[PDB]
DNA sequence: GTTGTGGGAGCTGTCACGGATGC
DNA sequence: GCATCCGTGAGTCGAGG
RNA sequence: CUCGA
């Protein structure tokens, strides 16, 4: 609604970093070269 | 697999890590990048005994 | 002491890894890639160090190890596929990609007009009895299974499917000249 | 000092070391013992006191445990903000970010595989240093050491580069943007015009 | 599975300033 | 006791390829 | 990269 009152910063604890996440990426693979499809558990999973 | 220092707070002049632990930035670097060991804690009672 | 025949590796093999670096960096053209390659080679050599003959030259063994590891790296990089880094993909690149994508870079105009009702098909639907048309909706637009259509309609399956057939026939009648 | 006396102390090198030093750290103790010496005397030592006190007092009054300064988990930015495309030619283009993340993740997996293979302490120490350096690149590439370069020796745009500069996020996309219902063209004098 | 000889490209014609650092 | 070494600034908006 | 005000 564009009527916030304040905006605040703070160092993120690993707890915050994991609460944010939706899953951990594990592989360097990005997309399947053939099918142009994101490799699972990759940076585009 | 092993913790990492947020380079903002180590290399960011003045080194926040330095001022927080009262360590010279150069020694802090030697520590962080594996050119020198640092003493985490000493068992003073056992040593005295 | 098989664990001692490994620490002896820690005495002999460690010193020459500096020149091993030098070489792998002359190979990879990049410092970070040279470090990654040196670590990969050291892992490969330590894992199967049982194959290293005692008292014989160890530098050439690790050297061939590094060269073979670099060859394997390139072989795996063949099907990368062809990734290149850029500080920013350009508007030219974005539009040129949209020129071959399933959905193009759409406009506020396109969106707002899409939100509007298609008068032709809306009129063609309003003609059919709202029961057979509700059926053609639950069956064609939403794609429900006929069992779920019978459920949500509170009617038997036969009535649902008969309304489906009749309504499809009707709307194809009114929407055949419209479809084209 | 380890062969003998080893059972009496604990020591190590790396970031885990700083994490421990921060754990065994009394913030209130340091803050008040620094105030005592800041009011004790005056001079270069008092300037050191005031400076080294600003940060400790911030950490005290903020409720931000200094532990944050060391990370055990890195956050990955959504893919749409580091997009990937293919240009005319089948080749692909990606954001520098993706490459820095890929290096970090590769070195992390290699560190895991080394820890499992119980390799020499020097090898694992090298892998840990490489991991720290790669995360530093991912965050503020070029800040420490030689910057990470892609093809053509171009220093990759780290995560800090996205906020800095005339063409960074703030000055380039927040303080001014491109708008619709707009156009451009060359101007010519019209004398018959009204002001 | 790797066992004869082994240091890479890069600046590299900027300036003016202020404040940690480091001997 | 400070002298250096480093890290930060250094105009805007437009066109191709 | 070069070019326009």
């Amino acid at each position: 609604v564009n009527f916030f009152d304040e905006l605040r910063i703070g160092l993120a604890t690993a707890e915050d970093i994991r609460q944010w996440s939706y899953g951990e990426v594990k592989k360097p693979e990005t997309i399947n070269y053939r099918t142009l499809k994101p490799e699972k558990d990759g940076l585009f999973c | 697999a092993a913790p990492v220092t947020h380079i903002w707070y180590f290399k960011g002049v003045p080194s926040r890590l330095g001022y927080l632990l009262d360590l010279a930035p150069k020694d802090l670097e030697k520590i962080i990048y594996f050119a020198a060991y640092v003493i985490t804690s000493v068992d003073e009672e056992m040593r005295h005994n | 002491t098989d664990e001692e025949l490994t620490a002896r590796f820690e005495r002999d093999a460690i010193p020459l890894l500096d020149q091993l670096y030098g070489g792998a960096l002359r190979m990879t053209r990049n410092p970070a890639d040279a470090e990654d390659l040196l670590q990969e080679t050291m892992v490969k050599a330590y894992a199967g160090f049982r194959s290293f003959r005692h008292g014989t030259n160890l530098k050439a063994w690790l050297y061939r190890i590094l060269t073979n590891t670099y060859i394997n790296s390139y072989r795996k990089k063949q099907r990368q596929p062809a990734e290149y880094p850029t500080e920013q993909i350009t508007d030219w690149q974005l539009a040129s990609n949209a020129e071959h994508s399933s959905t193009g870079l759409r406009s506020a105009e396109v969106e707002a007009l899409e939100a509007l009702p298609d008068t032709e098909i809306k009129e063609a639907l309003q003609a059919l009895p709202e029961e057979f048309r509700m059926a053609v909706y639950y069956a064609d637009v939403e794609g429900f299974p006929y069992k779920e259509i019978a459920e949500i309609m509170d009617t038997p399956i036969g009535t649902v499917m008969s309304r489906l057939h009749r309504g499809r026939r009707q709307l194809r009648g009114l929407l055949a000249d419209v479809a084209r | 000092l380890v062969d003998r006396y080893g059972e009496y102390f604990t020591g190590a090198m790396g970031a885990e070391s700083i994490q421990k030093l921060i754990e065994n750290f009394d913030i209130d103790a340091e803050a008040e013992s620094l105030r005592d010496v800041i009011r004790n005397g005056k001079g270069q030592k008092k300037l050191r006191a005031l400076k080294r006190l600003k940060v400790v007092a911030a950490f005290q009054q903020s409720g931000n445990s200094p532990m944050g300064m060391v990370l055990d988990a890195v956050p990955v930015i959504p893919p749409e903000l580091r997009p990937m495309v293919q240009l005319d030619g089948g080749r692909f283009a990606t954001s520098d970010l993706n490459d820095l993340y890929r290096r970090v993740i590769n070195r992390n997996n290699r560190l895991k595989r080394l820890i499992d293979l119980g390799a020499p302490e020097i090898i694992v120490n090298n892998e840990k240093r490489m991991l720290q350096e790669s995360v530093d690149a991912l965050f503020d590439n070029g800040r420490r050491g030689r910057p990470v370069t892609g093809p053509g020796n171009r220093p990759l745009k780290s995560l800090s580069d996205l906020l800095k500069g005339k063409q960074g996020r703030f000055r380039q996309n927040l303080l001014g943007k491109r708008v619709d219902y707009s156009g451009r063209s060359v101007i010519v004098v019209g004398p018959q015009l009204k002001l």
